[PDB]
């Protein structure tokens, strides 16, 4: 939909500007994208919060130094996915290793994170 | 300005080593303590405190008391506060502390063999006779003077194991207290508050249950039974920048402390003795 | 433009560095400081990209980030 | 930020292991004494100060040649009258714990020794004790990890090259008494093998060989051995009899009228022991 744009080089990753959200479909492909946007760190705007914003469910650490996390999220219409967030966050439960994630999301994350030097 | 800061009479006899001695000012207080607050905290996990008893007009009985610095998860050695002479060497990592501090501890526990061993080892320091022996003399004399001062036998009805309901039999915590040195006994008296205070047939109860435990291992910040008491505790950075400029706040707070409450103090016909 | 945090950090660090260069004994800035990043000509003042104004309780530093970007 | 992403910078590096000694008690500031030599990128991984303090050894150079090659060599600081344990120039893994007074020195240095000497049990004991001693989490843990990482980095730099040298064919060294008709030499090579890789490198850098065969030419620096190796380790003892007089003139009128500016032979006792062989120069 027009609410977001598919990230270049990804079949299951998109970004919603008005929401400032990067999302990765758990098991689903994107389709119909006539446009794509190059990934860039600015997209992961650091969320400011005097007390760390609490998070629930499955949480994974991407960059502890940069307060980057991956949060399991299901769209109310029951669409599984993960949200990549950067900011002052804390986890209600124990943080989980990324290896737990499926190869699909893992490949997308590698593409999005490792700079193409 | 007598500095009673035992464990600050430590001199880094090694030239390459400099002892900061960053310890608490209260050592210059002519109190019943022979060890000031920071030494107490560091080496016994205790924080000095005072417990007023009668504070109405001028009767100002202010019994002293220290606080646990032990959480509700530590156990065994981690929980022991004042180890016995049989286990203090193990509880304290003497090897990790300066030999002068080790000497102080050995004197406190009457480990003369360890004292002799330490001075024998110091015998083989490069500047041994020049200044190592002078340091030995200074530290040893200071510690011995403090110990003699503490010891009452030199030139009252406080029972520490007599509070423990549900104990099978025996007490003997007072036995070990007797076995302790004068300095250790005075420290225990100064820091531990008897749960009961009887004056001329007048009993005051401060707690419904004692907080400390005394056994062969020594003084332990353990409970008489059940689980342990809950005991919680610029270089401008990017994170230090705060965001946009923009719940019982109105009520006072009861401390989440665990003061040393254990024992029964009996006072004879003597009245409210305030000297 | 999004990461105002870093802009404010850099500006304050520079200001404190200059302040110390004038008063070497000073390593902080005492009173807390506010920061705002203008984004329009009608919000910016020519010739003074960085300026100051108190809110009657504490000083606020105004930054013309577009002008800074243009210069650099 | 200023520097390129990562881009490991290039600078000098202090090389003596003991430079990393620091008081685990963060409230106690300490500075270890390091000789400036530590900042020379050479085979020595110990500075002159630590070397003299702990091993009783002083560095030295031996010119070799047309092209003047400089071979590293250490020398005795052991006096003539020292006896027994005092004669242990470098203790073995079975005696260092005793020769070095672990109790009298800092815990960090004790860990350094238990790392150099392959004493994993002692290293683990120290690590666990520090875990359960003092404010380990706050900064003591990070300091300990830094010291351990530095020591392990030095050891990982040294040991691979040491093993390659051991199995090397072109370069061969034999730490024993070249006078095979002697009893104080023994299985010096076996003892050297027993030593750790980094310790083996130190021994190589310190003890020069009595002879040196380069290709077809042999140079005999001594008609005798100035030190030996036994189970105790490197011993500053004369293999054949009376100890060599070591005046130790420094550190720890007609005669001069005649002996004005006048070439003087040093009284130092360098380390000469064993046989060394090399093909080509490799220099
Ligand atoms: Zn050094």
């Amino acid at each position: 939909s027009k609410d977001f744009l598919q990230l270049k080089g990804t079949m299951n990753a998109f970004y919603a500007p008005k929401q400032r959200i990067l999302s990765i479909l758990a098991v689903n492909r994107l389709f119909g994208a006539t446009e794509t946007i190059d990934f860039h760190p600015n997209l992961l705007v650091y969320r400011q919060s005097s007390p760390p914003v609490r998070l629930t469910g499955d949480v994974y650490v991407v960059d502890k130094n940069e307060k980057v996390f991956l949060v399991k999220h299901v769209f109310s219409n029951t669409v599984p996915a993960y949200l990549l967030i950067r900011g002052d966050y804390e986890s209600s439960s124990d943080l989980k290793s990324l290896r737990d994630l499926n190869p699909w999301v893992q490949n997308t994350l590698l593409k999005l994170l490792i700079p193409d030097s | 300005r007598v500095n009673r800061c035992i464990f600050a009479s430590i001199v880094s006899f090694d030239a390459c080593i400099t002892y900061k001695s960053p310890c608490s000012p209260d050592a210059y207080h002519d109190d019943g303590w022979f060890i000031c607050n920071n030494h107490l905290i560091k080496r016994f996990k205790m924080s000095k405190m005072v417990l007023p008893i009668f504070d109405e007009d001028d009767n100002q009985f202010k019994m002293t008391i220290a606080r646990h610095l032990v959480g509700n998860k530590e156990r065994g050695i981690k929980r022991i506060l004042i180890p016995s002479a049989t286990n203090y060497q193990d509880v304290f990592n003497l090897n990790s502390m300066m030999q002068a501090e080790q000497l102080i501890f050995h004197l406190i526990y009457n480990n003369e063999n360890a004292v002799n061993t330490i001075c024998d080892n110091l015998k083989y320091t490069e500047g041994f006779t020049s200044n190592t022996q002078r340091v030995i003399h200074s530290v040893y004399a200071t510690t011995k003077s403090i110990l003699d001062t503490t010891n009452p036998n030199t030139f009252e009805l406080r029972f520490f194991d007599v509070t423990n309901a549900r104990a099978l039999r025996g007490g003997a915590g007072d036995q070990l207290f007797n076995n302790y040195s004068g300095f250790l006994q005075n420290l225990i008296r100064r820091a531990v508050a008897p749960e009961y205070l009887q004056i001329d047939t007048e009993e005051l109860r401060f707690r419904n249950c004692a907080t400390c435990i005394i056994d062969e291992t020594g003084l332990v910040a353990s409970v008489p039974d059940g689980p342990e008491l809950y005991n919680p505790i610029n270089r401008l950075q990017i994170r230090n920048v705060l965001k946009f400029e923009g719940t019982l706040s109105g009520y006072e707070e009861y401390p989440t402390y665990v003061p040393l409450f254990l024992g029964y103090q009996i006072i004879n016909s003597e009245n409210n003795f305030l000297r | 433009k999004a990461d105002t945090r870093q802009i404010a950090a850099v500006v304050f660090s520079t200001l404190a560095f200059i302040h110390n260069r004038f008063h070497p004994l000073v390593t902080n800035f005492t009173n807390k400081m506010e920061f705002v990043v203008t984004e329009t000509n009608d919000t910016s003042i020519p010739g003074e990209p960085i300026l100051f104004t108190e809110n009657e309780g504490v000083l606020l530093c105004s930054v013309d980030r577009p002008s800074i970007v243009k210069m650099l």
